[PDB]
DNA sequence: GGGGGGGGGGGGGGGGGGGGGTTTTTGGGGGGGGGG
DNA sequence: CCCCCCCCCCACCCCCCCCCCCCCCCCCCCCCC
């Protein structure tokens, strides 16, 4: 087995050396370029895998959970080679994997998928904290201390059962000074609106991810996500197991502040592009033209959207005070005038916004909610239609109908930016930058 | 509508469906209690749309009201219309007075 | 290999599809070439399940209902074609396959043995097997009343029209074929729960014994269904004539049938000796002396009250106990102390024949109904009065020759043949004046005498327990009749000198052996002990010397251990019991021989308001007897304190101080 | 005589029946080959009377659709080879399993290699003859097939689950040969074959294959449960093709096996050996789906010069006049075309639709004929409808410990019609909640931490009587009816339905009345056949078309015909409205706003849409404008209507 | 035939001397024959009982 | 002819292995009470 | 009298147990005195 396993290894070594591309060697390049700036992984083309040599690809998608670790083993050891002077240490190497094959709408994903590489898309619902998953136990024996290790790849693992040569019934332990440990995240994706069936409910999906790919993607972004649709055995009918996707890939359609509050992601192409639009004398018409282009008139609540959605300067002195940058429109007056459409259209717009009609909110709907975990029996908060649009818009269509002391729930968060929950011995002033 | 989840419990005029529904002292009946039952009256049926439960129900029945006058006493001078607190929607949906 | 199992499965399926099937033109139709399919059949257990000794094609046919489905209504229709045409007389062949079919019922209801010579398959497969032919039995009683029996006798009459001197050795086995038929389909009986024993018991033994499949009942299976289903159809007529006709072929079965007739049917439960309702009530209240006996063993209060005795004991010790009760009456107490010991001592272990009044429960009854016993009553009255004489001759002139090679099989059922019938007869005849014991006189004839006296000397000396208890049961009957004629009335003088020496050693060797055995042994070693001492003392070569030979300790633990079953015996045995003691301490003396403590707590036993009826005769006699050998006890250890110990003992042989033990000087 | 591992036999021979049980007698290997010979014998050759193999078109279907599951009728089983059929009903686990190869042969011999897109063909049983409730189930029916009725209470997320398993067992040689789970209980390994003992187990990492998976509560329908009685259920589990083939709410009717397993969680709590029970479904049913010559009928008819006209007459053909509210209600159900700009505006394509009148108008009874009518509906009086009930709610989840959305109304006729009988009667905060679903076509919902918007994509008809119970046609339209102007804006159209004394139209209409209710009355070549005939020929003394074919008729237009707007009389309808909005001035009038503009637009979609005509003609706008013009004047006060209709009369009684 | 199977047979008594009321269950009673009266306030799923 | 010794079966005890072990917030509906 | 508000109720070691193995005890049979 481990000779198909090192013959696997080797062919993998020679996609990441041999592999060019117009006179560059792409991947040599990228897992150096890499190995610099200090992330351990290499993003791999599943097109330029599949033209190096398709009978890789026939391996890889015949049986990734046992080709991926493979291939990552293939990457630590070109890294150590292009990396480390050879007779003068580094981390297992994660594979990132971008592909372009036919997506399954998260619906259609069944049976059939299961340990197949699945491309879908849908919007992020919701980002657990980063839980640490071993790579690499240390272990011994309670009795005789045998010491051996277990190498981990989390794809689909335990303690041996008795020990390696009494012990007694169920002996090894774990040795926490020598084990290793990556970061592993849980995301929950729902699947595309525009997409649900007529009349369902909109379904939805958890999936993990770990090393480089956690803390990517953040509550209501859009994404499109490359994984291996698979199972896990739930503590909870019969023979019945829980289905998720081990992710292998995420690509936004954009990224925004995901882990990122004074850092950013700009192209020098759309840097320059922004710079001379910024330098354009008929800025201001431009964008209040490009406002909901279909709505007739309403210039000046289209300036005023402009305006909105820009904001002001936020500051803080040395007072202590903070002074409050973001901008509040009201939109009254009279039916089918598209105040409506103006609302949805600045919620498609604005790179944060979330779209909620006063009827259908709640007080803490909005700013935020207390939630008690369920098996922990112990009391949490959760975020409302404030916090997700936080650094945003908050779009509150039907804003009359709504109850008065749900209305009364903003005034804080919409003047003060925070939101001073104080309940259930929960005690917090979360920001709300709206 | 009630717990037991959400369900639905039976009233009077489900309980008298292909039967007799009897009300007494009906124009003491709030309008708000009143209107409810005009689709009972005529389409034979109680209809809901709450709390995650949605039915159309069986009301196939005969109702027997007992409206007193307002004041109580029954001025002769004035239309059946004017001694009492109802109006032609639920008028019209009696056979007979 | 299982694949030679699946192949034969296949193979009997096909077949029971060629046998034939319904017509919708609803009517059974035969297939074409039934006969060869027929004879095919009939090939395939010879060919496998005989040759091979096997079984597997007698499962398959079960499971492929051939006999349910296609064989009973061949026959019945060929029945209703006879019987039709006979009240207005291409049959000739038709004839052909009910033969054929009658054939294969003898097979496949033939009765299973199974012995350490059946093979592995057999005795693996006898379990289940066994219980398809309770089905068959089932069927064949019930089917349009049970019309296949009047099938085979009509196979049977078309022999027994031609003469006896016309009927060819075929016709003769086809006659004998039928009296196959008619034994098997009364010998079908469950099955016994064969456990294996390798693996030890767990902490609940075997859940239930039955074994009847779920469409059968064992009411259906009940002696009431035989009787009914041969009562229409006149199966009880054609056993009579064919009797009446003996004038020997075909001797062996027809015994055999009667044997099977009569090994679980008690003679009393055909005689009287609101009604039921009556009875019913008188039940209820002897159940209700029990009731009002078991509440005072019970807690006027509940359980969790537990108040302590303290029994101090004549020395200074104390024991305790929790008996609510208990603490007014030192009885009981003394009994929960006894009862208290996890302590038990270890207890001991202990085929070709069918259950019988040799080995079922001795107050197992058959519960006729009334229309059924009447059938049955006046059907054995009408044998016993036209064919008993005859086919007992019959038999025995036969049995006198080839006794070394009977099989054990046919030595019990004829013994338990000849004693069922001597003791109904007598019975009856005890009842009504107008029946005659001369009526079974064939019994009295010497040469069955020594027959049956062979039959039990060879059987004790070769150690088959089985025929020695059936032959022991038939000494009884035959001494019952003897004492009969002989207050009737020669032969009793003849037999009153034949049976001397050898047999009065043999019948004294009995009940020193029977201790070992079953409760019904033992039984009928008491029954022909009394039988015995009431013959020899109508008699009264000498009387003294016979007696002595009987009145030891291995007898008098035969008759201990034999009343120690005093709840479950009947009132007539332990009168029987009491006689035998009456004799031999009353009135023989011996009384040393009965001190012993087994017999003291047997007595108190049943003695206790727990033991025996306050109204039975036969607790008058046991508190009668008991009277007397207290006195006579008292007065033994008022002579002898060392007595007070060898009341715990066997007494001494050493005779130079065990005469002094026995009579004290 | 014959190789015994190919011994068959003779139709009458299975009719023959003679093991102890059904079961044992299908299991029989030469009965099961003649089985397989016969059910392979009814696929090739039944026929339809036009002599065409039915199971011959279904299989090249099956194939064409490449599903998994074939359909056979019941019914051909039982017209011919009808043992089969009984063998069917008394023990389809066997013969479904027998069926199902059977099945798989007959598509793999027409279509060769058919066994790479579906290893394995389902026979979805249908046109099973006898049904019961769910109340009436018993331990007769254990194990047998039956078909019930009733609404899926409760489904769960579809899962894969284990199909083919393959065990290792820790000691000796691992691997241990492949069990076939089913719907009730886990594999069972008392003892290792490979090494005679017990031992732990694991399931083989070798191979293992998946099946999908889904559980469904199906209980008592809540008009067919007796009154004051409490609704019975059952456990129905889906498995493969069938997993989502009903959502919550759904009223089903589902063929399938009565089984039960032992589950120590009911003897335990109940103290007897009770058995829990399920139906594992083999077919489920929700009528509105057609033939290819069903849908050339609808284009047959559709040439017709009066197809609209036919059309309208035919809308609740048992009521009198008010021709006006079923071409109202017409439009409504054939709805407009939702359009979306780039993606980056939105328009609403349903028509909504207000009955407001006297009391005896049969504005409730068109209201139910809707609900007859419609391809997704649902109905809701007045103070029976709730706010969240109308749009959305969150519940704390009874299982899941966390809150979940459940859909309302307006969710659950999303792509259909949404009925408020007495509109007029709902309290305002229920009523308001109406908005964003009428014209945005979703639902917005921001509680307990959900965040999510919902697509409700209805046309809303609700009737309402005027304030005080009856019109005053001497007030102006808001002064007759509480109702606000953005709710009133949102119905864009509106019908006014008065009940005034006249003398022929009365003689008329209760001469309309008493003829249908002799036409109705019960009382008044199999029997069957000729009682459809009958119905038939009492319905086509009022409806122009059938009203089975009105309605596949209404599904074709709705899901196929999207028809453009083209060569538009752009100065007309922009004058039109120009005037509309003038004449609207008055303070209490029917408000006229863009959406009634665009209203004009989706009425002359519906129209062409009624033609099945990808173009939208000038007759079809013209009618539109007089649809729209024609409910803006009757909504006048009569001080003005006169004038305002001879100044309208320009643009509308030119056609 | 495929076996028909053997018919259970349930012995509906009726028409009792007396009446107990649910307060008068008393544990001598137990197994003998009673006729109770009360009011149904709940009732179960009709549901299979092993029996044989 | 009875008692001792040898041999076989059956039962019991001991050891070893294995498995099991409520208040607080949010939302919704319905009922009751107060103000114009 | 009607409508709106607001109030209420509800969702890893230790013990018990079971299985397996070994030895001892009790009975039966055969031989010897
Ligand atoms: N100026 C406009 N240009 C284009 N379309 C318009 C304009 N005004 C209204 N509409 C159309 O009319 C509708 C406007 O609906 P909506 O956006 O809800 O208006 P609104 O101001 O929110 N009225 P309301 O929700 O009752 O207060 C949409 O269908 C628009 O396409
Ligand atoms: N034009 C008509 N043709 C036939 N039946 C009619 C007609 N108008 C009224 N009816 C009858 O009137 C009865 C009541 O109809 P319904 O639909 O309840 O009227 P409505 O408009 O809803 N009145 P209301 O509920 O008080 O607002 C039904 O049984 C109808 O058959
Ligand atoms: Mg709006
Ligand atoms: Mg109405
Ligand atoms: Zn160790
Ligand atoms: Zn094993």
């Amino acid at each position: 087995n481990d000779d198909d396993n090192t013959e696997i290894i080797k062919s993998f070594k020679n996609f990441i050396l041999e592999f060019r591309l117009d006179s560059q060697f792409i991947y040599r390049d990228q897992l150096r370029n890499n190995i610099l700036v200090k992330n351990y992984s290499l993003t791999v083309n599943m097109e330029h895998l599949i033209g190096y040599n398709e009978d890789i690809y026939k391996k890889l998608s015949d049986e990734p959970s046992d080709i991926i670790p493979l291939f990552e083993t293939a990457i630590t050891q070109v890294a150590k080679r292009i990396s480390i002077l050879s007779r003068a240490s580094l981390p297992t190497f994660q594979l990132i994997l971008n592909s372009n094959a036919n997506q399954i709408p998260l619906r259609d994903l069944d049976s059939e998928h299961v340990s197949k590489i699945v491309r879908l898309s849908g919007i992020i619902i919701s980002t657990s904290v980063l839980s640490s998953r071993a790579t690499y136990l240390s272990i011994m024996c309670r009795n005789c201390r045998h010491t051996t290790s277990i190498t981990i790849n989390n794809f689909n693992v335990s303690l041996p059962r008795s020990c390696l040569s009494n012990c007694g019934p169920d002996p090894y332990i774990i040795i926490h000074e020598s084990s290793k440990f990556i970061d592993q995240q849980f995301l929950k994706l729902q699947e595309i609106p525009e997409l649900v069936p007529v009349g369902e409910m909109p379904r939805n999906l958890t999936m993990t991810c770990d090393r480089y790919l956690t803390n990517k993607v953040i509550p209501g972004t859009r994404v499109t996500i490359v994984g291996i649709y698979s199972i896990y055995n739930s503590k909870n009918g019969v023979a019945i197991r829980t289905p998720y996707i081990k992710i292998l890939g995420i690509q936004s359609d954009v990224e925004t502040s995901s882990i990122w509050n004074s850092v950013t992601m700009f192209t020098e192409e759309e840097e320059e592009e922004f710079l001379q639009l910024s330098r354009n004398p008929k800025l201001y018409e431009i964008l209040t033209n490009s406002i909901a282009p279909s709505i007739f008139g309403n210039e000046d609540i289209k300036k005023a959207i402009v305006c909105l959605l820009m904001g002001g300067s936020k500051k803080i002195l040395p007072d202590g005070m903070r002074l409050r940058g973001d901008i509040n429109v009201l939109l009254l007056g009279d039916p089918g005038t598209a105040k409506s459409q103006l609302l949805k259209f600045v919620e498609k717009v604005s790179p944060i916004a979330v779209y909620t009609s006063g009827k259908g909110s709640s007080a803490a709907g909005l700013t935020a909610s207390v939630q008690r975990d369920p098996m922990t029996r112990e009391f949490y908060l959760e975020g409302g239609a404030m916090v997700l649009a936080d650094g945003g818009v908050v779009c509150i269509d039907e804003f009359d109908k709504m109850r008065d002391e749900d209305r009364v729930a903003i005034h804080e968060a919409m003047e003060q930016q925070t939101i001073s929950i104080a309940k259930a011995g929960i005690t917090t002033v979360l920001n709300s930058r709206t | 509508v009630v717990r037991d989840d959400y369900t639905i419990e039976a009233g009077a005029l489900m309980l008298a469906d292909n039967g007799i529904c009897c009300i007494d002292e009906f124009d003491k009946m709030d309008i708000s209690d009143q209107v409810a039952i005009h689709e009972a009256m005529e389409q034979q049926t109680i209809s809901i749309a709450k709390a995650g439960i949605h039915a159309t129900l069986n009301a196939r029945t005969s109702i027997l009201a007992a409206a007193n006058p307002v004041g109580g006493r029954y001025n002769r001078k004035l239309s059946l219309r004017g001694n009492l607190n109802m109006t032609a929607p639920i008028m019209s949906r009696f056979d007979l007075f | 290999a299982d694949f030679s199992l699946t192949v034969l499965r296949a193979r009997i399926a096909l077949l029971a599809t060629a046998i034939g099937g319904p017509d919708y033109t609803p009517p059974y139709k035969l297939g074409d070439d039934c006969l060869a399919c027929l004879k095919d059949l009939k090939r395939w257990f010879k060919l496998v399940d005989d040759q091979q000794k096997r079984w597997d094609v007698a499962m398959a046919v079960a499971e492929y209902r051939i006999l349910t489905d296609d064989l009973l209504p061949i026959l019945i229709d060929w029945e209703n074609k006879c019987s039709l045409a006979a009240k207005l007389a291409n049959k000739a062949y038709y004839d052909k396959i009910a033969l054929n079919c009658l054939q294969l019922l003898v097979l496949m209801t033939w009765p299973l043995i199974v012995t350490e010579q059946s093979s592995s398959n057999q005795i693996t497969l006898y379990g289940e097997l066994k219980k398809h032919q309770l089905v068959y039995k089932k069927t064949i009683l019930s089917m349009e009343s049970g019309k296949v029996l009047r099938a085979a006798i009509r196979l049977a009459l078309d022999v027994i029209k031609i003469d006896r001197l016309s009927r060819t050795p075929r016709d003769n086995m086809v006659l004998k074929l039928v009296l196959n038929f008619f034994r098997n389909v009364i010998a079908i009986e469950p099955g016994e729960f064969t456990i294996n024993t390798k693996k030890s018991m767990p902490k609940k033994g075997i859940t239930s014994i039955d074994t009847l499949p779920p469409n059968v009942s064992m009411d259906d299976i009940s002696l009431n269904t035989v009787i009914s289903s041969f009562h229409k159809n006149k199966v009880f007529g054609f056993l009579l004539t064919l009797t009446s006709s003996l004038s020997d072929f075909i001797n062996i079965p027809l015994l055999e049938i009667m044997f099977y007739f009569t090994k679980d049917v008690n003679q009393e439960l055909l005689f009287p000796r609101t009604s039921a309702g009556f009875e019913l009530s008188k039940l209820l209240q002897k159940e209700h002396q029990m009731r009002k006996n078991v509440i005072k063993h019970t807690s006027a209060r509940h359980s969790r009250f537990g108040g302590l005795l303290s029994i101090q004991t004549p020395d200074k010790t104390r024991l305790t106990v929790s008996g609510s009760q208990a603490l007014v009456d030192e009885k009981i107490a003394l009994q929960k102390l006894d009862d208290s010991k996890k302590w038990n001592k270890r207890i001991i272990k202990k085929e070709g024949l069918p259950n019988s009044l040799l080995n079922s429960q001795t107050g197992k009854a058959i519960f006729f109904t009334e229309s059924n016993g009447k059938h049955f009553k006046e059907f054995i009255n009408n044998f016993i009065d036209s064919g008993f004489n005859i086919l007992l001759h019959s038999v025995t002139n036969y049995f006198t020759t080839e006794q070394d090679r009977m099989v054990t099989l046919e030595q019990v059922e004829y013994l338990l043949f000849f004693a069922w019938f001597v003791k109904y007869q007598l019975l009856r005849s005890k009842i009504d004046n107008s029946a005659d014991i001369k009526q079974v006189s064939e019994a009295l004839k010497e040469v069955t005498f020594i027959l049956v006296s062979s039959l039990l000397r060879s059987a004790y000396d070769l150690k088959n327990w089985t025929v020695t208890h059936a032959g022991m049961i038939a000494f009884n009957e035959l001494l019952n009749l003897v004492s009969r004629t002989k207050a009737a009335q020669d032969i009793e003088f003849i037999v009153s000198r034949l049976f001397s020496d050898e047999r009065i050693q043999l019948l004294s060797n009995l009940p020193k052996i029977g201790s070992k055995y079953s409760l019904q042994f033992m039984k009928s070693c008491i029954e022909l002990t009394h039988s015995v001492l009431k013959v020899l003392e109508q008699y009264s070569v000498n009387f003294q010397k016979v007696q002595a030979n009987y009145m030891t300790e291995p007898v008098i633990e035969t008759y201990i251990n034999f009343l120690e079953r005093f709840r479950e015996l009947e009132d007539d045995s332990i009168k029987k019991v009491f006689s035998f003691f009456h004799r031999v301490f009353v009135q023989a003396k011996e009384q040393a021989l009965l001190f012993r403590f087994d017999l003291i707590i047997l007595l108190r036993e049943m003695l206790s308001p727990d033991g025996l009826d306050r109204m039975s005769r036969s607790r008058k006699y046991v508190s009668q007897f008991s009277d007397y050998f207290l006195a006579r006890l008292k007065k033994r250890l008022k002579k002898s304190p060392a007595w007070f110990v060898g009341l715990l003992f066997p007494p001494l042989h050493n005779s130079e101080v065990g005469f002094y033990q026995r009579y004290g000087e | 005589d014959i190789d015994p591992l190919r011994e068959e036999l003779t139709l009458e021979s299975l009719s023959n029946v003679k093991a102890n049980s059904y079961s044992e007698w299908i299991t029989q290997p030469n009965v099961s080959r003649t089985i397989a010979r016969e059910l392979k014998s009814f696929l090739l050759e039944y026929t339809d009377e036009t002599g065409r193999s039915v199971y011959g078109a279904r299989i090249r279907t099956l194939g064409e659709m490449n599903s998994e599951s074939l359909e056979v009728n019941y019914r051909h089983l039982a017209e011919s080879k009808a043992i089969l059929a009984l063998f069917l009903a008394k023990c389809p686990e066997e013969m479904l399993k027998i069926f199902d190869l059977v099945a798989m042969e007959a598509t793999e011999l027409h279509y060769p290699d058919y066994a790479r897109i579906h290893s394995e063909i389902h026979v979805r049983i249908s046109d099973f003859p006898t049904i019961y409730s769910l109340r009436e189930l018993r331990e007769s029916n254990l194990s047998s097939l039956v078909r019930v009725t009733g609404v899926v209470t409760r489904r769960t997320g579809v899962f894969p689950q284990l199909k083919y398993v393959k065990f290792n067992c820790l000691k000796c040689g691992s691997i241990l040969g492949p069990f076939f789970q089913d719907s009730n209980e886990e594999i069972r390994i008392s003892f290792c074959t490979n090494c005679k003992s017990k031992g732990p187990f694991r399931v083989n990492g070798e191979k293992t294959v998946y099946r999908n998976y889904q559980r469904v509560t199906l209980q008592e329908a809540p008009g067919t449960v007796p009154p004051g009685r409490l609704p019975r259920h059952r456990e129905v589990i889906l498995l493969a093709d069938l997993v989502d083939v009903s959502k919550p709410g759904e009223e089903v009717e589902v063929t399938g096996i009565y089984k039960n397993n032992y589950d120590g969680n009911l003897n335990a709590k109940n103290g007897f050996p009770v058995f829990a029970t399920i139906i594992e479904a083999n077919s489920i049913k929700r009528v509105f789906s057609w033939t290819e010559e069903e849908e050339r009928e609808f284009r047959k008819i559709s040439r017709d010069r009066g197809i609209i006209d036919k059309i309208i007459s035919s809308m609740a053909p048992s009521i009198y006049g008010h021709r006006d509210i079923k071409t109202a209600v017409a439009c409504s159900l054939f709805g407009g075309v939702p359009k979306n700009v780039n993606g980056k505006h939105s328009i609403r394509g349903d028509i909504n639709v207000l009955l407001l009148g006297d009391p005896g108008t049969a504005k409730s009874q068109i209201l139910k004929y809707v609900e007859k009518t419609a391809h997704r509906a649902v109905f809701a009086t007045g103070q029976g409808a709730s706010a969240v009930g109308l749009t959305a709610s969150v519940r704390k989840d009874p299982i899941t410990k966390e809150w979940t959305l459940e859909g309302g109304a307006l969710v659950l006729a999303d792509k259909g019609v949404c009925l408020i009988d007495e509109f007029d009667k709902m309290n305002d905060q229920d009523r308001t909640s109406i908005h964003e679903a009428m014209e945005q076509q979703s639902i917005s919902i921001s509680k307990a931490g959900i965040v999510t918007t919902l697509q409700a994509r209805c046309s809303i008809i609700a009737a309402a009587n005027p304030n005080g119970g009856r019109y005053n046609s001497t007030l102006p339209l808001a002064q007759n009816v509480s109702l606000t102007e953005p709710i009133l804006s949102r119905f864009d159209i509106l019908c006014v339905v008065r009940d005034l004394v006249d003398e022929e139209a009365d003689e008329r209409l209760a001469t309309f009345v008493v003829d249908s209710h002799v036409r109705s009355h019960p009382e008044n070549l199999n029997a069957r056949q000729r009682r459809l005939q009958r119905q038939r020929k009492k319905e086509e003394e009022i409806s122009p078309i059938p009203q089975e074919l009105l309605m596949k008729y209404i599904h074709y237009a709705r899901t196929k015909i999207y028809p453009k707007l083209h060569q538009m009389d752009m100065d007309k309808v922009s004058r039109v409205y120009a005037d509309l909005r003038r004449e609207s001035i008055s303070t209490g009038s029917f408000p006229i706003t863009v959406r009634h503009l665009e209203s004009i637009l989706r009425i002359a979609e519906s129209f062409a849409k009624m033609r099945l005509s990808e173009f939208v003609s000038s007759y079809d706008l013209d009618r539109a404008i007089k649809v729209v013009v024609d409910s803006f004047v009757d909504a006048q006060k009569v001080s003005v209507r006169r004038q305002l209709r001879r100044s309208f009369a320009i643009y509308t009684l030119g056609h | 035939s495929p076996e028909q199977t053997e018919r259970v047979f349930q012995i509906s008594f009726f028409n009792l001397p007396t009446v107990h009321r649910i307060r008068d269950i008393r544990s001598e009673k137990i197994g003998s024959l009673l006729s109770i009266s009360g009011t149904v306030t709940r009732t179960s799923e009709v549901r299979p009982e092993l029996y044989k």
